[PDB]
């Protein structure tokens, strides 16, 4: 999951 | 300032790097990649050396114990992974976590194992016997960050929910909570080398050094791009005192820690880099990156 964004 | 020049680039990983970290004896590079796997590299040839296999999800971060004879592992499938590294075994298996393992690091003594997760929660692991000996109600959000001090004697997390927290190890209290103004996502913590500072990156394109005793920040580090993934960042004393840290522009930045000014920047990536390690003897990084990249790059300066 480190590699998948957060929406900010 | 530093001079580091690309010397391998390091390619296999079938899906994104998520982590990439020197052995204490500085002899390999451990990588771990949402392809579920964990690859072995050489540190100064940047030869590919083995893949260690078992998780069934992605894995987002890999930790050396301090004899470099182990690694753990933090994977989307909830659990971390003690591995003996020359023979690839699954030692332990540490179950507990309820939702994705994000991050981990093993003590200095290395006979316990931190850990952080989705499900808000640091949890302590004793090695050994693969048990979980306790369980922090750290953070009201994912837990993006743990690190124990020089000692062992203190953890540091970090959290979505804008905290930073320092941990006693031994009673599991909360002995700090810091405070950054409009509480930012944390994305990333760990302690200074001395453990006086906590280097903490925020998801608003900054890098702060803190003294966490007197929740007064001591650095501020910018120029990068960090607002939406949990990128490393380290202290590179081989050298030069820098800072250095991945960026969603697909370079790595490396400021001076005193003057929080920008040293240089690697080019080279062509994707976000999420995680760059300094070697311990040489003046060595490693970067990697995600999906559209995948591979590590091994970079030396001459000083």
């Amino acid at each position: 999951m480190r590699t998948e964004p957060r929406p900010p | 300032k530093p001079n580091y020049a690309l010397k391998f680039t390091l390619a296999g990983h079938t899906k994104a790097v998520s982590s990439v970290k020197f052995s204490p004896n500085g002899e390999w590079l451990a990588s771990s990649s949402a392809d579920k796997l964990i690859k072995i590299w050489g540190a100064y040839d940047g030869k590919f050396e083995k893949t260690i296999s078992g998780h069934k999800l992605g894995i987002s971060d890999v930790a050396w114990s301090s004899d470099s004879n182990l690694l753990v592992s933090a994977s989307d499938d909830k659990t971390l992974k003690i591995w003996d590294v020359s023979s690839g075994k699954c030692l332990k298996t540490l179950k507990g976590h309820s939702n994705y393992v994000f991050c981990c690091n093993f003590n200095p003594q290395s006979n316990l194992i931190v850990s952080g997760s989705f499900d808000e929660s640091v949890r302590i692991w004793d090695v050994k016997t693969g048990k979980c000996l306790k369980t922090l109600p750290a953070h009201s959000d994912p837990v993006s960050a743990v690190h124990f001090n020089r000692d062992g004697s203190l953890i540091v997390s970090s959290s979505y929910d804008g905290l930073c927290r320092i941990w006693d190890t031994a009673s599991g209290q909360c002995l700090k909570t810091l405070i950054d103004d409009d509480n930012p996502p944390v994305s990333f913590v760990k302690f200074s080398p001395n453990g006086k500072y906590i280097l903490a990156a925020t998801l608003d394109n900054t890098l702060k050094l803190w003294d966490y005793s007197k929740g007064k920040c001591l650095k501020t580090y910018t120029g990068h791009k960090n607002e939406k993934y949990c990128i490393f960042a380290n202290f590179s004393v081989t050298g030069g005192k820098w800072i250095v840290s991945g960026s969603e522009d697909n370079l790595v930045y490396i400021w001076n820690l005193q003057t929080k000014e920008i040293v240089q920047k690697l080019q080279g990536h062509t994707d976000v880099v999420i995680s760059t390690a300094c070697h311990p003897t040489e003046n060595i990084i490693a970067s990697a990156a995600l999906e559209n990249d995948k591979t590590i790059k091994l970079w030396k300066s001459d000083c």
